[PDB]
């Protein structure tokens, strides 16, 4: 399975197995027993608008 | 979300994909390349069909 | 970082000397190149035969 | 592009140059302009950039 979505740059410590924050815990929890990887990256050249 | 180009880090918008596998619940098909070789036979060998 | 070149040409009859007459310069080329020039050379036509 | 030690100047004339491409896009991270306000430069003339 892949989940893909953007977020904001301070807010990506809150995507943690065992963590609660606010994208954490209102918009996506994932189960601390995850088999499985996560993959960030920039996106403010694609991403930005006057 | 606010997001100009002028904004500092942390303020900029990140990309984010997170993959799931699962622990041997079904006949597996989703992995790499193997390169298959020849069937020998009337030899002690370690397989792997 | 301007290469100014005037120039002027005129039919002549004196024997030696510089004409001791008026004449003045036109414009001729302007260069968009800068150099640190110091020093020059001069070609010669000589006569391979 | 060049290192900052060796970096690299290109002399630019005899055009026609529109900054609103440069004005408006949002892929420049931080933009600071000293002689003139940006809106005004696309109404001067200048030589020798
Ligand atoms: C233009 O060239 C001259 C000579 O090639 C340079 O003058 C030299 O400058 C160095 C550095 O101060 C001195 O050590 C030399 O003794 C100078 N030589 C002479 C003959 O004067 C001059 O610096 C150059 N100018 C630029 C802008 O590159």
């Amino acid at each position: 399975y892949a989940d893909s979505f953007v977020i904001r740059g301070d807010e990506v410590r809150q995507i943690a197995p065992g963590q609660t924050g606010k994208i954490a815990d209102y918009n996506y929890k994932l189960p601390d027993d995850f088999t499985g990887c996560v993959i960030a990256w920039n996106s403010n050249n694609l991403d930005s608008k006057v | 979300y606010g997001f100009q180009p002028t904004n500092g880090v942390g303020y900029q918008p990140y990309r984010v994909v997170v993959l799931s596998f699962e622990l041997l619940h079904a006949p597996a098909t989703v992995c790499g390349p193997k390169k298959s070789t020849n069937l020998v036979k009337n030899k002690c060998v370690n397989f792997n069909f | 970082g301007y290469f100014k070149i005037y120039s002027k040409h005129t039919p002549i009859n004196l024997v030696r000397d510089l004409p001791q007459g008026f004449s003045a310069l036109e414009p001729l080329v302007d260069l968009p190149i800068g150099i640190n020039i110091t020093r020059f050379q001069t070609l010669l036509a000589l006569h391979r035969s | 592009f060049a290192s900052v030690y060796a970096w690299n100047r290109k002399r630019i004339s005899n055009c026609v140059a529109d900054y609103s491409v440069l004005y408006n896009s949002a892929s420049f991270s931080t933009f600071k302009c000293y002689g003139v306000s940006p809106t005004k430069l696309n109404d001067l003339c200048f030589t020798n950039v």
